[PDB]
DNA sequence: GGATTACACCCAAGACACCAGGCACGAGACAGAAAAAAACAACGAAAACGGCCACCACCC
RNA sequence: GGUGUCUUGGGUG
DNA sequence: GGGTGGTGGCCGTTTTCGTTGTTTTTTTCTGTCTCGTGCCTC
């Protein structure tokens, strides 16, 4: 029963999203550690989002504000340096289909 | 691959065996003929090849076909 | 077989990140720190 | 001579059938001709692997190189079921 | 032995004749098995149709005839045996 | 269920030979925790926080073994899974206000997360 | 690992029949070739001979009806010649 | 696709064995014999199968 | 008298 | 018309069982192969 109990563990506590010999080519900060600090920080950060686009490549279109984004994601919050763009945050009424 | 061998070929091989004059029918019988015969040869060469577990067909084991099927061949056993 | 062991060993000893080939890795899962690494990049001997 | 084994082999396939004193002969005379020439390719095949024991191996491939076709393949099927009912 | 291989061939005679035949220095367990299974085998077969050449004279006993019959109409036995002569076996018709 | 059998297989000279397991339902129970002792007892989201603890459920699968040979297994626990606080498997889905405060989670806290270590 | 050949017994009896004849490799393979075949010939006759006879011993013998078998008329007398001379002198 | 996408700097949290099959010891499977009860060939008899005879029908 | 190594994620300039 | 393709009774002769002389297959203990098990890695 180890098997899945620490597959699970060691990617929650982790982030890195795959087998753990795996490590590299698997996708990194899936998970990470709930930010405390203050509440609408929390609430935040629940509610984040990542495009895995990397930072290897400058193509500037996919770090962009599109036309698309109306009513979606937040037009204002997203980090500053290589982050800019490809980490979004949903609108307060956005939602997500099941 | 049967066809690489040639109608020329042929008539020379019957040049060689003494003929003089060749029906056109003869080379595409001819082929049928070589054809049996390699494919009996060969069978058994394969077989000793493969008794003794290679994957290469040697010298011996054509000669070892050949002198099983009576017809023995001097000047390959070296 | 031996000796191509020998030939892979003491090559990725030295340089870890030859084209067309699997990296001599650590028990970890990591690759192993050649000393080629050892001296490459902004982190490596001359630059850092 | 094989005599009472072929009788027996007979008396299995045709229960009600015999057989004359010469077939009989000739029978035998077969028997001892096929074993000849499936121990002697057997022998040469030890030889030119240099082994020196004959197996059952050595009998299967003498038969693949001495009986045509249909005849291989079963005999082949027959000496194998019966190494492996022996062995058993 | 012979019960065991379910043969009616003497599977102890035939090793016999092999270690005594000077063929190899040794003789494998199974190597008398196999060759009196297949000896069984073309006995079996030829003995079948032989049999069946005498029902179709009405003799119940099998003759040089019958034999010669059934090995030469059959085209595997009779390359097997085309070297072979079968006395008082005469010719195909 | 995906894929839901396993098959080994063995002719060889003759009876075939299957062995063969079916997965079948998996059961999910309320997160427990399990003293050096052997003693258990239920697990709150404060307790696994205060003794690096991961917060998770265990999951149990029905295995149904069978053999077939023609002639020609009980609830096994797989792992625990990680429970989503504040969702229908965490133990704070229930307890109201005043049983949440005697249980020292903050009313305020909506969840969302889990508790690994 | 050792090779080996009837090769320079080929030479030897080439230099006593035709002293300033050479011969080729590929027909020095034929000559071994030959011997080869004899030899397994004779020998496999004899061995039939002694069996046929209930003898486990092949002697010269069962070499010499095995010659007489196997060769033809003046091939077969002119061998025996050479081999009975040779095993007389041998044992003397 | 060997590189590599600015510099310094700050703390969250994680591996610290991946793995089978390397080398040697101990437990199954195989080869070596022989006297004794079991298999093969031998002495003699049996109606049963095959060739002959009394008597029979057909075609180019 | 001697306070260890590498990656992931979130920021500051 | 001279063979050859059919019917039925009588005489030769014969290869398989009843039974045994002669030959024969192998079980247990000991000495080699082969696999399970333990320690450690531009």
């Amino acid at each position: 029963s180890t098997t899945i109990t620490s597959g699970l563990k060691y990617s929650l506590a982790t982030g890195n999203w795959g087998e753990q010999k795996k490590a590299m080519s698997s996708r990194a900060g899936v998970s990470q550690v709930l930010n405390r600090y203050t509440y609408s920080s929390t609430l935040s950060h629940l509610r984040r989002t990542n495009t895995p686009i990397g930072r290897d490549g400058k193509l500037a279109k996919p770090r962009q504000l599109h036309n698309t984004h109306w009513g979606l994601v937040c037009p204002a919050e997203t980090p500053e340096g290589q982050a800019c763009g490809l980490v979004k945050n949903l609108s307060l009424l956005s939602g997500i289909s099941i | 691959n049967i066809q690489g061998i040639t109608k020329p070929a042929i008539r020379r091989l019957a040049r060689r065996g003494g003929v003089k004059r060749i029906s056109g029918l003869i080379y595409e019988e001819t082929r049928g003929v070589l054809k049996v015969f390699l494919e009996n040869v060969i069978r058994d060469a394969v077989t000793y090849t493969e008794h003794a577990k290679r994957k290469t067909v040697t010298a011996m084991d054509v000669v070892y076909a050949l002198k099983r099927q009576g017809r023995t061949l001097y000047g390959f056993g070296g | 077989e031996v000796e191509q062991l020998l030939q892979f060993h003491v090559a990725t000893y030295m340089d870890n990140d030859i084209a067309g080939q699997p990296q001599a890795l650590q028990k970890s899962g990591r690759p192993v720190k050649a000393i080629r690494a050892r001296l490459k990049g902004k982190e490596g001997r001359l630059r850092g | 001579s094989y005599s009472i084994y072929v009788y027996k082999v007979l008396k299995q396939v045709h229960p009600d059938t015999g057989i004359s004193s010469k077939a009989m002969g000739i029978m035998n005379s077969f028997v001892n001709d096929i074993f000849e020439r499936i121990a002697g390719e057997a022998s040469r095949l030890a030889h030119y692997n240099k082994r020196s024991t004959i197996t059952s191996r050595e009998i299967q491939t003498a038969v693949r190189l001495l009986l045509p076709g249909e005849l291989a393949k079963h005999a082949v099927s027959e000496g194998t079921k019966a190494v492996t009912k022996y062995t058993s | 032995r012979s019960s065991r291989a379910g043969l009616q061939f003497p599977v102890g005679r035939v090793h016999r004749l092999l270690r005594k035949g000077n063929y190899s220095e040794r003789v494998g367990a199974g190597a008398p098995v196999y060759l009196a299974a297949v000896l069984e085998y073309l006995t079996a077969e030829i003995l079948e149709l032989a049999g069946n050449a005498a029902r179709d004279n009405k003799k119940t006993r099998i003759i040089p005839r019958h034999l010669q019959l059934a090995i030469r109409n059959d085209e595997e036995l009779n390359k097997l045996l085309g070297r072979v002569t079968i006395a008082q076996g005469g010719v195909l018709p | 269920w995906e894929e839901p059998r396993l098959i080994l297989d063995q002719p060889a000279q003759n009876i075939n030979k299957r062995y063969e397991i079916r997965f079948g339902k998996i059961y999910l129970s309320r997160p427990t925790m399990t003293e050096a002792d052997g003693t258990t007892h239920a697990m709150f989201p404060q307790e696994a926080r205060l003794r690096n603890l991961t917060y998770s459920s265990p999951v149990y699968l029905d295995m149904e073994k069978s053999m077939f040979t023609s002639i020609d297994g009980n609830k096994v626990h797989i792992g625990k899974v990680p429970i989503m606080l504040r969702s229908k498997f965490c133990s704070l889905r229930t307890l109201d206000e005043v049983d949440l405060y005697k249980m020292k989670e903050c009313p305020y806290d909506m969840g969302g997360y889990f508790v690994i270590n």
